[PDB]
């Protein structure tokens, strides 16, 4: 009959008999062991009259990546080629993008971009810089990259999905936008370095910076902190703040460990109306709101101290089986711990919880000292006429650990190690909470109302440089010598909704960056995780970037003024973070101090006043797939990673699978978490901000396939010995 | 390794009428002309060889 | 081999078809030739000898062939 | 305001019939994040707070017009038998009615609900002329 389809334009095309193998041959033009006949046949597509060729490409690529495995894990590049082809088609239709101008100058009025780029550069040098971005490098992605890219990484209407960009103009567009306020004498020759860095996957960038660049809504932070004390106005203010701020790509570290107990009301009335149970519903509903910029749904994380008179009787709120009185399972609860509570449990002391507001000089003392703190803690155990609740530490700890193993989302922060290693000065402004991902810390001051400048909240900004995509670490300085400079222009460029949030972030200029890939570099080195050959193997080069990044910061900010709050920092005293670590033995992974650059700290005290924070270690879960790297510092679940999300079922592969088929190790094959603990502790020798660690077990290696209670407790304790950072998912295995 | 085994291996014997092949005529009409042409060509080549 | 290759044109010089039209079948017959001839003793007449240009055919063809611290 | 005022012997007549439909977002993003269903949870949790001066527990009452594009499909939120997606039974819901809607029903006209913000000069006109 009339075997016609709806072509790219809409006219009735031919029967698609021939010219269909042309595209798949174009894809597999230089691959191997790819079954063109199978993928052309295993599509299992319906051939009814009235189909659109765009839908045909969609379904053939949905069926292409479906049939993949370690047997023939080769044509994932074919899927990526088909993906970028369909993307360039839905962008223009042809296979020849404009010369960076007909696309930019023609789409600038579309409102998707910011109406200042064209007014910030010249048309003459525009074409000169245009002949540097041949799109031939765009054919080097993976399906796991283009998938998330088309999902939510670049500019597009979230209701129409009509993409208006291209993954090639992305890098140069962001690099050109980040370098606006600069002298017009070297920016043209300076943007090329950053473009070559980002295109070769040597430096990685998050969604908050790639999902929000060159966009009218100038918001680029990644996490924010806020704490609320005992006051109604403060609660209203922080509720308005969380409602307003989460609407632009935010991360929340809410803390409310200072509200009230359940004792009484002085001027006549109920104590707290059942305490924190109804109050936390407000925050839970607040964080459950509009998407964080239009990409995903945010999720905050609350905290409260263990000595609260409202004990872990409220901690069950994350459990599943229970009445609907208090079971709000929408947050990431947090609890504080110090060096003495575990000691009181080891000795067997029954901890006696009490009311925060009913006593004076206790909450701040929980972070300040030990003599007065212990004296007060015993003096109340002595003071009869104040209402408390005593309980053996064993039952409380067992309930907490059971809730953690059940829900798998309860985090714990080590406040003792949260000050003894921070670059800040723990004498005038200590830390009090952590963001939802548990990798950062900064001082925070409460507020009575949003319009007042008395309060102050802080934020940060992330980035990542690859570890494994390089050949020699020597050039890293130059790489750093660019990115931080670029990151500088990021701070004084973005906007701030909360009027009080501007001052603190303009003063401290806190900034931390990390790394994406960890397993590929370790395999290229030639050591595994189980035996312990990596316990000091990473101290040869990785122990140098943390000390040489400060060199780049000093060389790039020795003339850019000073930090308005630099005096409030331990590093401002004259001691570099080269030995200020409270290790267990300081020789568990003993190695000679490779780079003791005292000239660095000399010049720093001389005139070096850079950003407050230096670096961090974020997991970068949504990111790190653009370059097809390993998700965070944790090893992959297997050789091929089968992942699931709202889109579908993806299958990513680790790099160098052909030449290193059996060179990595699956986390299913590493039962001893002591190796992971030793690794993160070796990283503790040079970590700046924090690390987002994680542990995982396997019920197939226990007595009766049931979880233990002291073995994992022993693991927690030996993690509390050396390498003491935040906690995360229990990460069981069904 | 000869008829002592391979001729003894011919135990897959099967009656051709013992199977059911009826869906052919129901799945032969609605097909392109060239498809039927090449199908009959292949069948003729097989039977002649 | 060349005679069979030339034969595999008349049953195809009328229209395309899913799976294989001319190149896939040519690669297949070349691979079959190169794999079968190297079982009686003869120099390889065709270079490459790469993977099977159509592997799913192997799925049907006679799988059962014959602390205080 | 509702969090601060209800704490002293108050009575609330909250009205939120002018928030958004579920159409779209101009500058790029989702329309309303499922509309009023998640937004009303905030008010429900707010009114569920400390006693109104220390005598009893207050309870607000929301309102919304019938012509809202989010139709009475959300009115079931006060029903008992149903999933926990949207069944917040803690308020006194309210709906607006004029002299013409009942007339449109008597005549048999199938009312066509629409979005408040997508059109101009309609919400105030619902009370003016
Ligand atoms: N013969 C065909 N008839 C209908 N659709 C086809 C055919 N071949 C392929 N398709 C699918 C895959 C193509 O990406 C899509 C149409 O893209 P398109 O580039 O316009 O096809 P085309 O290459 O034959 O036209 P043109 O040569 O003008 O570029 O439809
Ligand atoms: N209406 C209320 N009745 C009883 N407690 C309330 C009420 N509203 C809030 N609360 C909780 C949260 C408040 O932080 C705390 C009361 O402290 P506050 O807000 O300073 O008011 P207040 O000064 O009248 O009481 P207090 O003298 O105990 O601080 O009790
Ligand atoms: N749904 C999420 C997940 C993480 N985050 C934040 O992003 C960081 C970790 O996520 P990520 O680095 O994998 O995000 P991407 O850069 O990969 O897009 C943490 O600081 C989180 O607070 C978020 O805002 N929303
Ligand atoms: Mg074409
Ligand atoms: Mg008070």
């Amino acid at each position: 009959t009339d075997l016609k389809v709806t072509k790219r334009d809409g006219r009735l095309e031919a029967i698609d008999l021939d010219k269909i193998h042309r595209v798949v041959t174009w894809a597999a033009e230089g691959l191997e062991n790819v079954s063109v006949s199978q993928v052309e046949l295993k599509s299992h597509i319906q051939f009814y009259n009235g189909i659109r060729t765009d839908d045909i490409h969609e379904t053939i690529i949905k069926a292409a990546a479906d049939l993949i495995s370690e047997d023939t894990p080769d044509y994932q590049y074919l899927a990526a080629r088909l993906a970028i082809f369909h993307l360039r088609k839905i962008a223009y239709g042809e296979y020849e993008p404009p010369h960076l101008y007909n696309h930019v100058k023609k789409l600038t009025d579309a409102g998707k971009y910011d109406r200042h780029i064209l007014e910030d550069y010249s048309r003459e040098e525009f074409d000169e810089l245009n002949a540097y971005i041949d799109h031939e490098r765009d054919m080097s992605f993976s399906y796991a990259a283009v998938k998330q890219l088309e999902g939510k990484y670049l500019v597009q209407n979230r209701v129409t999905r009509q993409i208006y960009e291209t993954p090639q103009f992305l890098y140069v567009l962001v690099a050109m936008c980040l370098f606006s306020k600069y002298p017009k004498e070297a920016r043209l020759d300076y943007v090329k370095r950053f473009y070559d860095a980002v295109s070769t996957f040597k430096v990685s960038l998050p969604t908050p910076i790639m999902s929000g660049v060159r966009t009218p809504t100038r918001q680029f932070s990644s996490c924010v902190l806020i704490e609320c004390d005992d006051s109604l106005d403060s609660i209203n203010a922080t509720t308005s703040a969380i409602v307003k701020y989460v609407s632009q790509r935010a991360g929340i570290g809410i803390n409310a460990g200072r509200i009230r107990g359940l004792d009484s009301e002085i001027r006549g009335g109920e104590a707290r109306h059942t305490g924190c149970i109804p109050f936390f519903k407000m925050f839970q509903a607040a964080v459950k709101s509009c998407s964080q910029g239009g990409v995903r749904g945010g999720a905050a994380t609350l905290f409260y101290p263990l000595w609260h008179i409202e004990a872990e009787s409220l901690l069950v709120l994350k459990n599943n089986r229970g009445v609907e009185d208090n079971r709000i399972r929408q947050l990431d609860y947090g609890v504080q711990i110090n060096r003495l509570l575990y000691t009181r449990l080891i000795k067997g002391g029954n901890i006696t919880l009490f009311s925060p507001n009913e006593v004076s000089g206790l909450y701040e003392a929980f972070f300040a000292d030990q003599d007065e703190f212990e004296r007060l803690y015993t003096k109340y155990e002595q003071d009869p006429n104040i209402r408390k609740r005593i309980i053996p530490a064993a039952d409380l700890f067992s309930t907490l650990m059971q809730e953690r193993a059940g829900t798998g989302r309860i985090y714990i922060q080590n406040v003792d190690h949260c000050n003894t290693h921070s670059p800040f000065d723990p004498r005038v402004a200590p830390v009090h909470q952590s963001n939802l991902c548990m990798e950062i810390a900064l001082p925070t001051k409460p507020l009575d109302n949003i319009n007042d400048p008395d309060g102050e909240i802080a934020l940060c900004t992330l980035s990542a440089f690859n570890l494994g995509a390089l050949n020699s670490l020597d050039e890293l300085e130059g790489l750093a010598d660019l990115t931080v400079r670029a990151l500088d222009a990021l701070l004084d460029y973005q906007g701030y909704p909360v009027e009080a949030a501007r001052t603190s972030t303009m003063d401290r200029r806190s900034l931390g960056i990390g790394v994406i890939n960890y397993a590929y570099y370790l395999a290229k080195n030639g050591v595994r995780y189980s035996d312990g050959s990596a316990l000091g193997l990473t101290h040869r080069t990785f122990e140098a970037i943390q000390y040489y990044l400060l060199k780049a910061s000093a060389n790039l900010a020795k003339e850019y003024g000073a930090c308005t709050l630099f005096n409030q920092t331990v590093y401002s005293q004259g001691k570099l973070p080269i030995d200020t670590y409270k290790k267990d033995l300081d020789a568990v992974c003993g190695e000679p101090l490779h780079y003791d650059w005292e000239s660095l700290r000399a010049d720093i005290v001389k005139y070096g006043l850079r950003n407050s924070t230096l670096t961090a270690l974020m997991p970068s879960e949504t990111s790190s797939q653009i370059a097809n790297a390993t998700n965070g510092i944790e090893p992959p679940r297997g050789l091929v990673t089968v992942k699931a999300s709202k889109d579908g079922i993806l299958k990513q592969v680790v790099p160098e699978f052909e030449t290193l088929k059996n060179a990595y190790e699956t986390l299913w094959q590493l039962p001893g978490n002591e190796g992971y603990l030793k690794l993160v502790g070796v990283m503790q020798k040079f970590v700046d901000q924090a690390i987002s660690a994680n542990t995982a077990y396997d019920p197939g290696k226990f007595e009766g396939n049931k979880v233990s209670m002291k073995q994992m407790l022993k693991d927690l304790l030996t993690a509390y010995k050396y390498g003491v950072k935040t906690l995360y998912y229990h990460n069981t295995r069904d | 390794v000869f008829e002592k085994l391979i001729e003894k291996q011919l135990s897959f014997f099967w009656r051709p009428e013992e199977i059911d092949v009826s869906r052919d005529r129901i799945d032969y009409a609605n097909l392109p002309e060239h498809e039927k042409h090449i199908f009959i060509s292949n069948l003729k080549y097989q039977t002649l060889l | 081999a060349e005679q069979e290759k030339e034969w595999a044109a008349y049953l195809f010089k009328d229209g395309s078809m899913i799976g294989l039209n001319k190149e896939i079948l040519s690669q297949y017959v070349e691979y079959i030739t190169n794999l079968r001839m190297q079982a009686v003793g003869l120099p390889a007449g065709f270079e490459g000898a790469n993977q099977n240009p159509i592997p799913w055919i192997n799925a049907w063809l006679s799988s059962d062939n014959v602390d205080f611290e």
